[PDB]
């Protein structure tokens, strides 16, 4: 599952958690097994404007 | 108000729609302990505080 | 109190049933001893606990 989200909104990507981005766009099962891995993308997905 | 002198406004005789808090992006943190945020609209409370 | 032997059986059975019924009012460390309150107040991850 590959997606781009904000830095403060990574905590909402967890089992048994709720949020604006976690409901309408991508919802995880409560008993989800596996891993969630993230790394910074500011240096490649951001511009001055 | 300040942390040592927190303002305590008692709430009564209301019919509250908690969607204005839950769905609003203006709140940087929504955490509940004894209840769940989505199910607040289905419950009746007295002795309410803020 | 001539018939106390049968009355003892009756009272023991009634007392055991009463104790069993009153155990439904103990929360056993949960937030409430009523299942409907837990079901109507919490999401499944914490309601499960």
């Amino acid at each position: 599952d590959s997606f781009v989200i904000r830095g403060d909104e990574v905590r909402q990507i967890a089992p048994g958690q709720t949020g604006t981005i976690a409901d309408y766009n991508y919802k995880l099962p409560d008993d989800f097994t596996g891993c969630v891995i993230a790394w910074n993308s500011n240096n490649l997905d951001s511009k001055v404007g | 108000a300040s942390v040592y002198a927190w303002n305590r406004k008692r709430i009564s005789n209301c019919v509250a729609d908690y969607s204005v808090l839950y769905n609003s992006a203006s709140f940087s943190t929504f955490k509940c302990y004894g209840v769940s945020p989505t199910k607040l609209n289905d419950l009746c409370f007295t002795n309410v505080y803020a | 109190s001539a018939l106390g032997k049968l009355q003892d059986v009756v009272n023991q059975n009634a007392q055991a049933l009463n104790t069993l019924v009153k155990q439904l009012s103990s929360n056993f460390g949960a937030i409430s001893s009523v299942l409907n309150d837990i079901l109507s107040r919490l999401d499944p991850p914490e309601a499960e606990v």
